């Protein structure tokens, strides 16, 4: 067994009523150099992994595309468009 | 690959057609190929921003260095990628060679079409398409003539 005398008596008797006041600027100053090397560092991290997977398997995130046909109107000098609803996959392998 | 081939090259006047249906057909096109290239403005901007505030509160330089390149990095990681965008543009892409297609057809039957065209100017003040208006003809004689 080790001998926690004293952390035990410390932990039994503390005081209930002592507090410090805490600089703002140097607090807000640790605070955003924690937000600094979060975003700045572990966000490209956090990108990789969101995006990537994104980049190598496109076709699962856009299921619908949609499809055009069209026709002259030669007495107008129009043109017409029909179009259509396919479900986006893969061609020409 | 294969579509841009078909369509061989991309005039800013099909990119403002298509427009109607796709308003940011352009920012897609863009992303899409290697036509200019793009600078990270916003990011940019992001980033002076902060190097004026960092100038305002007497922040050491590589600290808005730093956060000017922060911004800058951003931006390149949302606009680079985005294969939505080349999907996007496969669309267009099929948009313009449809309307190319119609648009070749409608030049080389234009001297065969001159002389109907004009009676059909003549007697028809409307100019909605032929096809739209044979169908709504159609649909009424479906509807109110006699079936006999
Ligand atoms: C559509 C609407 C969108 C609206 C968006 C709004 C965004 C608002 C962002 C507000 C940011 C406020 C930043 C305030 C920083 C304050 C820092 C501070 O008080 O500490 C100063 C300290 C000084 O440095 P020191 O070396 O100690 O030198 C002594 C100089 N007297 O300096 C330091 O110790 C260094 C401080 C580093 C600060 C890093 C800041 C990182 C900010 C990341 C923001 C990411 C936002 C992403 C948004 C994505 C949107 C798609």
């Amino acid at each position: 067994m080790l001998d926690d005398t004293k952390y035990i008596q410390m932990a039994q008797k503390f005081p209930r009523n002592v507090s410090v006041q805490l600089n703002k600027k140097l607090f807000v100053t640790r605070t955003w150099f924690r937000n600094y090397y979060f975003v700045g560092v572990f966000g490209i991290f956090a990108y990789f992994i969101y995006n990537q997977p994104k980049i190598f398997a496109p076709f699962s995130g856009y299921p619908t595309t949609v499809a055009y046909k069209a026709q002259p109107d030669f007495l107008n000098d129009q043109v017409i468009f029909y179009s259509q609803q396919r479900q986006n996959t893969l061609k020409n392998f | 690959l294969r579509r841009k081939q078909q369509l061989g090259k991309i005039y800013p006047e099909e990119v403002s057609s298509y427009t109607q249906i796709n308003p940011d057909i352009a920012n897609d096109l863009n992303l899409t190929f290697n036509a200019k290239l793009l600078w990270p403005v916003r990011g940019m901007t992001v980033g002076a921003g902060f190097f004026a505030f960092a100038h305002l509160f007497n922040l050491p330089y590589s600290f808005r260095l730093g956060l000017f390149v922060l911004p800058t990095a951003v931006e390149l990681a949302f606009t680079w990628g985005n294969k939505t965008s080349q999907f996007k543009s496969i669309e267009f892409m099929d948009y313009l060679l449809q309307y190319r297609v119609s648009k070749a057809l409608l030049e080389k039957n234009a001297k065969h079409f001159a002389e109907k065209k004009a009676a059909y100017q003549k007697e028809i003040n409307s100019s909605q398409s032929v096809q739209d208006l044979y169908n709504q003809l159609i649909t009424l004689v479906s509807e109110q003539a006699p079936s006999e």
